[PDB]
């Protein structure tokens, strides 16, 4: 632990005879530099680092897998892990590990761009102002993904559950009445009628003489699994039989992809099951920063949650009464103006607290009415992949505050192995609205939509004719693993929590329902919520 | 027959061997035919199933001991005969697999989506054990070196990929581009192996 | 092979009469030749430059420098090394189709075939193209030499895929070429005067109101009307 | 189902863009720049004169009826009335509106378009080339040659384009009169107005370095 400084030429000889003769590493002037100073702060005289180098060495081909180590980062990435390994055995650091390191949550912008290979592969894919702009192929395929997820989970699970298989659209075309059944996206055509869409082709189809499944949503944009006798004579799939395509678990796609380390996955169960106390505050929907009586209510919750601060404390969308625009007016209406004002006087009732909002980070979710997403859309379902707030209205609710993230509408946490995903949508009237009838209570009503979302493995499987999305952006709205913790915030849907699939749902409601400002609380450990209804 | 879907993949996996046979190209392995695989597998489990079936038949029915003798010997003939040719396969892909390990541990560790989940893992930890084989006992030699005899120790090299500075065992090597070196062929051996000096 | 250059009758292809005049050729013949490009002067001004500064390199001795500047970049490659390389192609492999190529392939067929019977039903006259088994054979001959050239012992629908897109390109093109009269007038005049000049309806109100309906893309291409919303909505563009 | 995402309201939503006419040139013929006024007014005025994107009729007959009365009441004495006219005008394109709609704003865009459209047509037949039109003003280039052989000429081109009833209510007043003038756009023109004065607004002339943006403006007037 003697404090030293050793210089390169010296250290040059045994750090070559062990990094490159023994398993052949590339050493550079700098990064031999950077060792030799490293060896000499974590140890006197320099002669036992042999092992110091090749456990720098040995971590180094096990996770970096490339030539070249004298790079800084290469080096520092090396140096950390072996931190970590050594505090988790419990040198340079013999601390404790803390959840902070494996806690983060993901924005739209900022998750991992998964190309599925046609044939079989999951592919990664991973420039100048306008280089976020989505291109043309992306909006080709921004369903042509949808629609090759949906194929791999049917081909995964139906088959081997149910084993009459699917029939390409293309391939229907010559037989004449012969039994058939299609995954295939429901839609209308230009001339209104029903049909499917598929990368084969499209089939218009005789809804009448059917019978769906009863627990699921039926709206157009959503693929479902028809079944029936195609005719040639009018060119029609007379369909008797529809359903969505099967669920599967969350595992089932973890051993798919085969992502995780073993050390990595050991200190997350590890820290799981430490970390029994750790709890998530909710809070509901539309906190309307314009009402009165709405800041009468948060100004009770949060003298509540300064008692006790949480783990998290999550913020959803449409925060202000009105949607936002370009409002023209000579006086203070300037709904950016007010905005901001909205978040000044936020900021001025919430420093009120200092026991809140620390050792807590609070998350913000857009909305309806949150700029930058309504400013445009005025309060409608504008585009689905929302943007974070803009930090010019949180200059001084960041001000008050050490742990303040913005995050987008579909955002995603990695908190620990398990991912939470928090989205903030009505999507009960939509699918009420869209719901297409059959020609052939409330958690009856809540379990089809869950249903619904969980089968489609889309967080809004709609046409994009209903509900713009951004062309890159999709993979942040597909449920692919399907993962565990769903923060499915809505105002037209009644507060619920079920469990389906291995997947947790949890619809908080309004923050306003009759007369209490109903917040959520979840802790991960138990996997287990409770509601949480204030009188005003 | 039953041995049609071996017959194609042993096949393949000769043509495979022809492929890497032909000079020292160091191509990466055919993607993993994992059709093929299902298909046989899915062929064994139903020969499996019919064996299960023509036993407990046989149990519940009166069937003299020539046919069912009979069946069930041809089936599971057929099982060793298809068990053979994924066998066949398997340790041609392990061999191969090995061939890139030996020859690529002192050159890189590379698509790996032409191999199967197994092969992957089993490549990860190969190429452990072969480091602990040089680490063990054996690590004055070098195991991973050149098989070629060291004919010559002082060769010119000539810089194909810029590498900036590069400290060697002793001094350091500014390997410029387009630069000639004259110094010992022992200590450039793995920049050699890796393409970065070319000439001889 | 078989590589034949000709020209349509009245020196231009002179696509007012009918491609049926246009052609001398019967239908016999045509039925043999596997691919029929009709390559046709756009008269693009843009394109007319494009070719103008190229014809100018080639005449200025630029050619002769900048051809073999891209030849020696490695995406243009010599006559004589194309010679041997499609020799051996030729001589290595022959390429079968695999069964989903074999799928595909039927449903492309079947769908041209459906396709030349609904243009031949529209225009009460046998197409002057003809589409048979044998232009189903080329489709397969032009899916193995797809896979030939990439000595792909089997071929995948990627060569299927391509075959399509040049069969559509060339084939179809030839067959999509086009010259009743009083039901087109009767529904321009009536759109015209119903739908307004700066507004839009949906294609089911003109479905309601009321065939083919070739008339709305006459009068896309006169850029009268457009249509954006997938074709689910009709804008009067301003004609 | 205000609130769900539709290809036609969110297209009217953004749907702006107002035809221009402008000509490049020089016109040694004596143009004259007539400034419009209550153009909105006077198109929702005379607009009595299947379609999913059209709006409601009954409420344009509605709105219609209110702006007869509305109108004629400003012809009589009631301040109230024409500035009720003005804010209606103001209005129409107000989402603060509690009683704003899309629709009803992208029909009086579009009335107002084919508003200035005929307008633009009655001019060319009067015999006045249009080289401006932005709604908001016109420059028509009347073939008479004498600056003195304009002033009878506008009155009576000004009085045979009030007989028009779809513009009986359009108010227009000559604000310059151009013996000669070099017009490219809004902001790129030059020329003699009312055959004394000169005017000179060159926004390219921003775009020259300091040394030669006054050779520009003196070899301008030179060519002037």
């Amino acid at each position: 632990v003697l404090p030293v400084k050793i210089q390169p030429p010296l250290l040059r000889p045994l750090a070559y005879r062990v990094l490159s003769r023994k398993y052949g590493l590339s050493i550079k002037s700098d990064g031999l530099s950077a060792l030799a100073e490293f060896v000499g702060t974590n140890i006197g005289a320099n002669w036992r680092q042999g092992p110091a180098t090749i456990k720098f060495l040995e971590q180094f081909a096990a996770v970096w897998k490339q030539q070249e180590r004298g790079l800084f980062i290469d080096q520092s990435g090396v140096k950390e892990v072996i931190q970590e390994m050594k505090e988790r055995e419990k040198p340079e650091s013999s601390k404790a590990l803390d959840w902070r390191d494996y806690f983060k949550v993901i924005n739209a912008s900022q998750q991992q761009r998964f190309s599925y290979n046609p044939h079989k592969m999951q592919f990664i894919f991973v420039g100048g102002i306008a280089g976020f702009l989505p291109d043309i192929e992306d909006k080709v395929q921004m369903f042509l993904t949808r629609y090759y997820l949906t194929n791999d989970r049917v081909m995964r699970n139906e088959n081997f559950q149910n084993s009459m298989s699917i029939t390409p659209i293309k391939n229907l075309l010559g037989r004449d009445a012969q039994n058939f059944l299609l995954l295939g996206l429901l839609n209308k055509n230009f001339k209104g009628n029903w049909s499917l869409e598929d990368p084969s082709g499209s089939v218009e189809i005789d809804i009448s003489q059917t019978i769906p499944t009863q627990g699921h949503y039926y709206v157009p944009g959503c693929m479902v699994l028809v079944e029936g006798i195609y005719y040639s004579v009018g060119n029609k799939f007379h369909v008797t039989s529809m359903t969505l395509p099967p669920g599967e678990r969350r595992e089932i796609t973890l051993e798919t992809i085969g992502n995780l380390d073993k050390d990595l996955k050991i200190r997350l169960h590890l820290l799981e099951k430490e970390l029994t106390d750790h709890k998530f505050v909710i809070l509901g929907a539309n906190l309307f920063l314009d009402d009165l009586k709405i800041m009468t209510a948060l100004s009770k919750i949060l003298q509540k949650l300064n008692d006790d601060p949480p783990t998290l404390l999550i913020w959803q969308g449409s925060f202000t009464s009105v949607p936002v625009f370009a409002s023209m007016s000579s006086r203070n209406i300037s709904s950016s103006t007010q905005f901001k004002n909205n978040f000044d006087a936020l900021a001025t009732l919430l420093s009120r607290f200092d026991n809140l909002t620390e050792n807590t980070t609070m998350i913000f979710i857009p909305g309806p009415n949150d700029l930058w997403g309504s400013m445009v859309s005025l309060g409608a379902s504008g585009t689905l992949p929302q943007d974070p707030i803009p930090s010019a209205f949180t200059k001084k609710i960041n001000k008050v505050c050490k742990n303040v993230v913005w995050s987008s509408n579909p955002t995603r946490i990695a908190y620990l192995s398990q991912e939470i995903v928090i989205f903030r949508d009505d999507l009960s009237g939509r699918f009420k609205r869209h719901r297409l009838e059959f020609p052939f209570q409330k958690v009856q009503e809540t379990r089809k939509l869950v249903k619904t979302i969980l089968d489609q493995g889309h967080l809004s499987p709609f046409l994009d004719s209903l509900r713009p999305i951004s062309w890159d952006l999709d993979h942040t709205l597909t449920l692919c693993p399907i993962p565990s913790t769903m923060v499915l915030c809505d105002t037209t849907s009644a507060q619920f929590d079920l469990t389906y699939n291995g997947c947790k749902v949890i619809n908080p409601g309004s923050f306003i329902h009759n007369r209490r400002a109903r917040y959520m609380e979840y802790v991960p450990s138990s996997k287990k919520t409770i509601q949480e209804e204030i009188y005003i | 027959m039953y041995g049609d879907l071996g017959n194609k993949l042993v096949l393949e996996a000769k043509r495979t061997k022809q492929l890497y046979a032909r000079s020292n190209q160091d191509v990466n392995l055919p993607m993993y035919h994992e059709d093929i695989i299902r298909n046989i597998l899915k062929e064994v489990s139903n020969l499996r199933k019919n064996t299960e079936y023509l036993k407990e038949q046989q149990q519940l029915g009166m069937l003299d001991d020539k046919v069912a003798k009979c069946q069930y010997f041809v089936t599971l003939l057929c099982m060793e005969r298809n068990k053979r040719c994924l066998l066949a396969y398997q340790r041609l892909r392990t061999d191969i697999l090995d061939s890139m390990a030996w020859n690529n541990n002192g050159l890189d560790l590379m698509d790996t989506n032409n191999l199967s989940h197994q092969e992957q893992e089993y490549l990860k930890e190969y190429c452990d054990l072969i480091t602990d084989l040089k680490s063990g006992d054996l690590v004055d030699i070098d195991l991973s070196g050149s098989l070629v005899p060291p004919s010559d120790v002082f060769i010119d090299v000539r810089v194909l990929k810029d590498a900036g500075e590069i400290q060697t065992e002793y001094g350091v090597f500014n390997l410029i581009k387009d630069s000639q070196f004259f110094v010992r062929q022992s200590d450039v051996e793995r920049l050699i192996q890796q393409g970065y000096l070319q000439k001889i | 092979s078989v590589l034949a250059a000709a020209n349509p009758i009245y020196g231009r292809y002179d696509d007012l009469k009918s491609p049926g005049d246009n052609i001398d050729f019967q239908t016999t013949i045509l039925s043999r030749f596997d691919m029929i490009f009709i390559v046709k002067d756009d008269h693009n001004e843009e394109r007319d430059i494009s070719i103008a500064n190229h014809v100018i390199n080639i005449h200025t001795g630029n050619a002769n420098a900048m051809q073999n500047q891209q030849e020696e970049n490695g995406s243009e490659i010599s006559i004589e090394k194309m010679k041997r390389y499609i020799t051996y192609c030729r001589l290595k492999c022959a390429p079968r189709l695999s069964p989903q190529a074999a799928e595909k392939l039927s449903s492309n067929f079947v769908t041209i075939r459906k396709q030349l019977l609904i243009n031949e039903l529209e225009s009460t006259e046998r197409s002057s193209i003809p589409i048979t088994i044998r232009q189903l054979e080329a489709i397969i001959r032009i899916t193995e030499s797809l896979a030939k050239l990439e000595l792909s012992p089997i071929a995948q629908e990627r060569h299927v895929d391509e075959a399509i897109r040049l069969f559509q390109a060339s084939t179809m093109d030839a067959a999509s070429q086009d010259p009743s009269l009083s039901e087109i007038r009767r529904f321009e005049q009536e759109l015209k005067r119903r739908l307004p000049i700066g507004w839009s309806t949906s294609y089911q109100t003109l479905r309601r109101e009321f065939a083919l309906d070739k008339a709305l893309y006459a009068l896309e291409k006169h850029e009268t009307i457009q249509l954006r919303h997938q074709g689910q909505n009709i804008y009067r563009s301003g004609v | 189902i205000q609130n769900d995402f539709d290809l036609n309201t969110s297209w009217i939503m953004n749907d702006s863009e107002f035809p221009k006419i402008n000509n490049s040139g020089v016109y040694d013929n004596v143009v004259l720049d007539v400034g419009v006024d209550n153009l909105t007014v006077n198109t929702i005025l005379t607009s009595a004169l299947f379609v999913h994107d059209a709006f409601s009729n009954d409420a344009l007959n509605v709105l219609r009826g209110m702006l007869k009365e509305w109108w004629d009441e400003a012809l009589k004495e009631n301040s109230t009335a024409d500035l009720l006219v003005n804010s209606l005008a103001s209005w129409v394109q107000n989402p603060n509106a509690k009683l704003f709609d899309g629709l009803l704003r992208y029909h009086v865009h579009n009335l107002t378009k084919k508003a200035l459209l005929q307008l633009v047509n009655e001019f060319s037949a009067l015999g006045s080339t249009i080289v401006y039109a932005d709604r908001n003003q016109i420059l028509i280039k009347t073939n008479k040659y004498s600056p003195e052989n304009c002033y009878a000429y506008s009155q009576y081109m000004m009085k045979a384009v009030r007989t028009n009833p779809m513009f009986s209510y359009l108010d227009l007043n000559i604000k310059r009169y151009w013996d000669l003038l070099i017009w490219m756009d809004k902001f790129n023109f030059s020329g003699l107005a009312c055959d004394y004065t000169a005017v000179s607004q060159w926004q390219l002339k921003k775009f020259l370095s300091p040394i030669y943006q006054p050779e520009f403006e003196d070899w301008m007037m030179i060519i002037l």
